């Protein structure tokens, strides 16, 4: 009955892309901040919005996995 | 969840030198137990010195992370 | 050499001979770092490993 | 005795393959007689340094037995490094071939 | 190389233009090194009371001192 | 259930994207500290926020793995 | 005892995924030292911190490999 | 000629990532040298420090490969 | 029945990452030479070091492939 | 035994990575020649030097593929 | 048997790694042309040299995708 666990693991094997995207996000944040500190409030203002999508995708990437563990 | 994250980080940074000192030490000890000749021993001495330097590096890193994790403003 | 119209080579050799005549006095050399420390460490490890 | 560190360093240089190429290049236009005379002169220079400097100078290892203790320690180091290692190897060989003590066994009774 | 070596871009540019002028052909090189000689007289002050006076005829010593 | 043991490994494979992301982030941090050093206090802060996400994601990638190793 | 070895071999992927990220971190350290040699420290601290993070992920995956290889 | 060979082969998939990391390292060294040669002895040093992780990690994987080939 | 061939082909697959690393290295070399053409021996030396490491890893994986094929 | 086909095809995947490296290298050339079109020769030299190793890698990959095919 | 088709579908996976190489090379051509159009027809030639490799490295694998399909 481990096929459910296998499906959950496979569905969980996509958080690496979310993490790479978040790393690129914060890397560009830090770069544009060192280039222009006075505009930090905007780079952050957009950064959170990006997280507002990426984390949501990651949440799905967990949720469906959990579902595949039980149903 | 933040408390669990912080304690995980703290325990890892505390045991990092213990790991570097114990498990790679055990590996070196296996190699010492198995090797007999002189050429391999000559080459393995340099690995041991590298392990020394790696241990000191991990100790410095642990010092850094512990002064980061035990600094309080107030 | 300039005071006696001799060669600086000969005066150098004379001075060196006269300093060697009194060799209890140490002489000052340019400092140089040690050499072959890594190889010496390897050979000394091999030494203790076979000797002890 | 003196310059033990330098002797270790010389051996270390000798075991380096780069120094083997350097010696190969240095060996161009060179004779065995010249090499032997060079080595003999080096050894004579060492022993003459000893013979001269022992009259007035004392090393950090100076002791009431003088250079006798340094030479004994050199001998013992050589012994423990080479001969006892060889004894270990010979012991394992004899023990695998005949058993422990096989070389001192009595002749077969008639 | 210059913000690290503690050197200004003007100093670097001048000291390299010197070499470029040295790499000239003699008829034009004569007019180039002609038009690019140096003669200055620095005079340092500290609330009056001159600390030092020094002349300069070379670009390298002018930027160094 | 050997596939359980497989599932955990798969749940750990995402670490390959995680560590990469973290690396990129800190790379940008170092670049910022090489460009505008006088605002390290900003950049490090932002980096910590990013890790506050990435760490959590990695922890999930551990936790679910262990769960699929036991349940 | 055949599934455990395959589980460990599959779990070993994050080591290679983690070596990337350490490479980028130290590349950023090199580039920062090339762009501002006046600041050697305050770049090696952040580089070592990011290395520690990715090393922690590596230790995690190696630990789980050794676990699954005998359990 | 069974599962041990398969596992010891699957363990070798990390060498690609390790090679990419080493390439990034030495490419950064080359770029920093071409930019500011006057700190060569520094950059090479840091590069060696990086190898002190990356190479070691590769060796780890290779050893575990043999451990899965003679488990 | 032919599992050794499968294992060899699965172990060989790190050549992709090896070649990616080599290409990145020589690309950095070519760029640094186009920028600073007066500095080629040191860049070539570092490129040779990196290529030596990468070819060492490649020959390692090839040797393990041959071992798993003809064990 | 058609199964021995599979391993060979799997080996062919490495060629993709090799192609990637080749591409990157030639991109580095086509950029360098534009950054410094005076030389156009010392870059082609290093290009050919790298392409030697990459072609060698591709050739040994093909040979191992054919070996695991026929055997 | 039909299993050979799987080998073919694996042999077509090097395509889509070749594509990244072609993309990188032609993107470098585009960038170097936008920067320095004066030397356009040289860079094109260099791309014709790169495709002198890539156009083979693709179709070679496609031929293998046929040979390990019909055999």
């Amino acid at each position: 009955a481990g096929v459910a666990s296998l499906s959950a693991a496979i569905a969980l094997m996509s958080v690496g892309g979310v993490a790479q995207g978040i790393g690129s996000l914060f890397a560009a944040l830090v770069s544009g901040t060192a280039r222009n500190p006075s505009i930090k409030e905007d780079l952050f203002t957009y950064t959170l919005i990006g997280m507002g999508f990426l984390e949501f995708l990651g949440i799905i990437c967990v949720l469906m996995s959990a579902v595949l563990l039980y149903s | 969840r933040f408390y669990f994250m912080y304690m995980a980080r703290t325990t890892f940074q505390a045991v990092r030198p213990l790991l570097a000192f114990s498990v790679f030490g055990e590996v070196m000890k296996l190699v010492l137990a198995t090797m007999s000749s002189g050429l391999f021993s000559f080459l393995f001495s340099f690995v041991l010195a590298f392990e020394v330097f790696y241990f000191f590096l991990q100790c410095y890193i642990s010092y850094t992370f512990l002064t980061m994790f035990f600094t309080v403003l107030f | 050499a300039v005071l006696f119209d001799l060669t600086e080579e000969d005066c150098y050799k004379y001075c060196i001979r006269q300093r060697a005549a009194t060799p209890e006095e140490l002489v000052e050399l340019k400092y140089t770092k040690p050499k072959n420390l890594v190889s010496s460490y390897g050979l000394c490890f091999l030494g203790v490993w076979f000797g002890l | 005795g003196f310059h033990f560190q330098q002797y270790i360093a010389m051996a270390g240089r000798a075991i380096n393959p780069v120094q083997w190429t350097r010696a190969w290049r240095r060996m161009e236009g060179k004779s065995a007689t010249e090499v032997y005379r060079d080595a003999l002169a080096w050894t004579n220079n060492q022993f003459a340094q000893i013979s001269r400097a022992s009259q007035y100078r004392a090393w950090w290892w100076q002791n009431p037995l003088g250079m006798g203790l340094v030479l004994y320690g050199t001998y013992k180091a050589w012994h423990m490094i080479y001969m006892v290692r060889k004894q270990k190897k010979t012991a394992q060989l004899v023990a695998a071939a005949y058993g422990q003590g096989g070389q001192w066994l009595n002749p077969v009774p008639r | 190389m210059w913000r690290s070596s503690g050197v200004s871009f003007t100093r670097y540019a001048s000291e390299m233009a010197a070499l470029l002028r040295q790499c000239l052909k003699e008829p034009y090189r004569t007019q180039a090194m002609q038009r690019n000689q140096i003669h200055l007289k620095e005079t340092v002050y500290q609330q009056g009371q001159v600390l030092t006076r020094e002349t300069f005829n070379d670009i390298k010593k002018a930027f160094e001192a």
